[PDB]
RNA sequence: GACCCUGUUGAGCUUGACUCUAGUUUGACAUUGUGAAAAGACAUAGGAGGUGUAGAAUAGGUGGGAGCUUCGGCGCCAGUG
RNA sequence: UGAAGACAUUGUCAGGUGGGGAGUUCCUUUAGUCCCUCGAAAUUUGAGGCUAGAGGAGAAAAGUUACCACA
């Protein structure tokens, strides 16, 4: 797996920047506005538009990841693979 | 929609009558200039609908949407008033 | 689809008399004997041609998903509400108008309020809270908002002060992308 | 026709007007894609010199 | 095993077959010569035997290579101006004074730009949200400059998922008309809409329907444009599924819905129109059972409708004869693009008119 | 501050029966004529044709076909398909 | 009696839609015989059809959400 993609590479904004955007217009600054995300996210694009219901939640870079180990269990052998959706978090659904 | 209504009006008219509304146009040009340079030229003409000459508004006519092109019979009015009249436009026109 | 009740076309055009001058211009008929009607598809309101809406009962009611241009949605407790998908329509006519440097521009896009440091040309003698139209240098509309203050109070105003609220930005087409 | 009576002088302006529709149309058509700038106006000085005036709807009538 | 030894493998076979009366081995002949060439192809490139000795029978050896090279590398990103909010000279200008990189795309298009790079989000910028430009592909032009559609008729796009194509017969149209712009999916249909919206299109219909059921619902179009589902043939660099996700089951099914699709549209429009009852079929594949044997199929059916010039400047022609496969000889209209040649995306153009 | 809930609101999702029909809309047909100038498809009688790749080479296709011969060129066979 | 004109208008069948008016209380999935029709390619498929499980009082409004704003 790893020489496949060697030989194969031979061949916008944060949240965190458009939230003091924002706020910069709306001086007036309500208690506890910011929700800071403390849990690791996935999101995937660069810049997108939140709809006004999660546009309160702010998800730092540093809590981003974008790969994973994943084991599979029958090839018994686990390689390093890009994550495309977060299906289920059996926690919340908001989550 | 005046402009463009104005060189029509230039086309019929007695040739002193042309030749004020002549000298007319040549203000309004230089005092505005790029709100109506895209009249005369082609590239950039709009291409959101089409011209209406007959409306019943201002508004209701796009006049971007069209081009001056009266230009090629005033060049050859017969009275050299006239003629003098729509280069002195053009010279300002093109000193925009 | 269905036309709109006269209750509900009092409610669609007194949002958009609070945005435009000449209402009439909307609904005045056209040189080929057509005209631009109002219609209802699941609670949103569209401007459309009538030739196009007679060509449209064709389409099933539930195989239908837009037609002309969206103005907004009757909500549900039976409130109008424009959306950016109306802006053309209130740039053509619009009473008040507001110009945005490139410096405000950019946080009108994201979703924030004009200050007095992203103006750069008002409209004289407009009232406190009143509906304007967005454009940047360029006169290009970028979105629609009601006005904080007056124009004349709005001069005095310190450069951190709120001049014009948000309803309405282009970048919520990134939002639905 | 809300005058005179002559129904002959209202056909003859009537065609009269319908072929000067047809030769505006004619025109308008035609110029749709010629550029106009005031620098270069090579086109516009060539616009319809190889035609001659009995092919326009207006010239088929006056003949 | 060792890739960059299949590569000289790869050289090395195809120099061969270029010149196998003089270079040849003691007796090992030119069909495992060939088949040589599949095996390492296949396991160079990520092919499946299906689809590999598909692409390697439709092109000549030096040209199947370069062919497998242009699917790798990724293609130039190309925007379209709106022509119903300003034109390119403008918008060329207004990007290069943000920091975005432009040329044409090339003489045969009025309204495409090139870009290299830019400092800023080409999806984010402010004439982007005031429906100043497009991302679209330089592919997808070319099934409406086929089929030019003109101010005051009834159009009917039967796939515009994406919106690109439906957006550029509206300014074709001066937002004049009616289109029809049909998606069978609701997912990819909200897209469009926004698409249209932030476009500034005034007259479109936007309906949920299969495209089957057209002649049904309404009829009487004066043109209609078909981009038929296919393999993606021709998008192997943004779609890598397709070099191994595609068997013989999957190239019997598709020509069928292709098929079935033409003839819907062939009876959708009118013959008898004022203006022009033309037909478009566009592909983004490569291969022969997707292209030029659908084609076949509706003038063999439908002996009412005739192909036309297509009209496009640059282009390959079609194929008048196959694997033991005769077609119509007025097949040498429609063209065909690939990315080796011009550097677009596999493509393929076919255009009817109805008589009847 | 955070947690649970209620009321109003916003964003969103789902339901909102069936049968005829006004309105609206697509296709075919009927009134309904005479001429003339063009275009298409049907009728014969002709003429001329087939170049994706490889194959020396411009392989419509289908069947027999190992021998034909203005008696010297062809065939077959080997390729390439 | 004059004008226009073989175009309109109108009429008959087949359909699409119908949140409007009157009256009353069809598609998609699953398993099966390889049972019938339609389309495609030839040395096989796709879509319908059949058997019985699952989805879709009524234009007034109703239900619902670990979401948002206010109280």
């Amino acid at each position: 797996i790893k020489n496949k993609r060697a030989e194969k590479a031979a061949r916008g904004i944060s949240e965190e920047e458009m939230f003091k955007v924002v706020k910069t217009g709306k001086k007036t600054h309500k208690k506890g506005w910011k929700r800071i995300v403390t849990k690791p996210t996935f999101v995937g694009p660069d810049f997108t538009r939140r709809p006004v219901k999660y546009e309160r939640f702010i998800r730092p870079m540093g809590l981003r990841y974008k790969k994973a180990n994943v084991t599979h269990p029958t090839l018994n052998v686990t390689v390093q693979l890009p994550i495309l959706s977060v299906k289920k978090n059996p926690s919340n659904p908001l989550y | 929609a005046f402009c463009k209504q104005l060189m029509t009006l230039a086309l019929q008219v007695p040739e002193k009558s042309s030749q004020a509304i002549l000298g007319l146009l040549q203000d309004v040009v230089h005092t505005h200039g790029r709100k109506v340079a895209a009249l005369w030229n082609t590239e950039e003409r709009k291409g959101d609908g089409t011209y209406k000459p007959l409306s019943e508004t201002v508004e209701g006519s796009n006049p971007f949407t069209t081009t001056i092109w009266e230009g090629e019979l005033l060049r050859k009015h017969y009275c050299p008033k006239v003629r003098e009249g729509l280069k002195a436009m053009e010279k300002e026109l093109r000193s925009i | 689809m269905r036309p709109l009740t006269d209750q509900e076309m009092k409610i669609v055009l007194d949002k958009l008399a609070n945005y435009m001058t000449d209402l009439k211009s909307l609904i005045a008929p056209l040189e080929d004997g057509d005209r631009y009607v109002f219609r209802m598809q699941k609670d949103r309101v569209y401007y459309v041609k009538l030739s196009i809406a007679n060509i449209a009962t064709c389409v099933a009611r539930d195989k239908l998903l837009s037609l002309g241009t969206c103005l907004g949605k009757m909500t549900k407790s039976g409130k109008f509400r424009l959306h950016i998908t109306a802006l053309p329509i209130l740039a053509q006519n619009a009473r008040y108008k507001i110009w945005v440097k490139d410096n405000g521009a950019q946080p009108f896009l994201y979703g924030s309020n004009i200050v007095k440091a992203h103006v750069g040309r008002w409209t004289e003698d407009c009232p406190e809270h009143s509906g304007c139209v967005v454009y940047n240098m360029a006169d290009i509309p970028l979105g629609f908002g009601v006005t904080a203050r007056s124009t004349a109070e709005a001069r005095r105003l310190d450069p951190t002060g709120i001049v014009c609220f948000r309803q309405a930005d282009c970048g919520e087409y990134l939002r639905d992308e | 026709r809300k005058g005179n009576k002559n129904a002959k002088l209202g056909s003859s302006l009537v065609v009269l007007v319908q072929k000067l529709e047809m030769n505006a149309k004619f025109i308008e058509e035609r110029r749709a894609k010629v550029d106009f700038a005031p620098k270069d106006r090579a086109q516009v000085d060539a616009f319809l010199k190889d035609l001659e005036w009995e092919k326009t709807p207006l010239g088929a009538y006056v003949v | 095993p060792d890739l960059q030894m299949l590569r000289t493998r790869i050289t090395d076979t195809i120099r061969v077959l270029e010149d196998f009366q003089n270079l040849a081995e003691e007796g090992r002949s030119r069909a495992e010569y060939t088949n040589q060439l599949l095996k390492d192809i296949c396991a160079y490139y990520g092919y499946n035997e299906y689809l590999a000795e598909k692409l390697l029978n439709l092109f000549p050896p030096r040209e199947a290579f370069a062919f497998f090279e242009a699917n790798e590398t990724p293609r130039p990103v190309v925007i379209r101006t709106n022509t119903l909010r300003t034109h390119r000279r403008d918008l060329a200008q207004a990007l290069i004074n943000r920091g975005v990189t432009l040329e044409p795309v090339g003489k045969w298009s009025k309204v495409g730009l090139q870009v290299f790079d830019s400092k800023v989000p080409l999806g984010a910028t402010p004439e982007y949200l005031a429906g100043h430009y497009i991302l679209q592909a330089a592919s997808s032009f070319l099934p409406v400059m086929a089929l030019c559609p003109q101010e005051n008729e009834r159009c009917l796009d039967m796939a515009a998922a994406p919106g690109g194509k439906t957006t550029h017969m509206a300014a074709l149209m001066k937002n004049t008309g009616v289109i029809f712009a049909n998606d069978p999916s609701k997912s990819r249909a909200k897209g469009l809409i926004g698409n249209i919206h932030r476009l500034g299109v005034r007259n479109t219909i936007v309906c949920n329907y299969d495209a089957r059921e057209f002649p049904r619902v309404i009829g009487g179009f004066d043109r209609v444009l078909l981009d038929a589902p296919c393999s993606g043939t021709g998008v192997i660099c943004k779609d890598p599924s397709v070099k191994t996700n595609r068997d013989a089951k999957d190239f019997m099914q598709l020509p069928h819905t292709q098929k079935q699709l033409l003839l819907a549209a062939i009876d959708s429009c009118n013959h008898a129109s004022k203006t022009g009852g033309y037909i478009v079929y566009s592909t983004c594949s490569v291969c022969v059972e997707e292209n030029e044997e659908v084609v076949n199929y509706a003038l063999s059916r439908r002996p009412n409708v005739k192909l036309v010039e297509t009209g496009l400047p640059f282009g390959k022609e079609g194929f008048t004869s196959y694997m033991g496969k005769t077609f119509h000889p007025s097949l040498k209209l429609t063209r065909r693009f690939y990315p080796h040649l011009y550097n677009v995306d596999g493509f393929f153009v076919a255009k009817f008119k109805k008589i009847g």
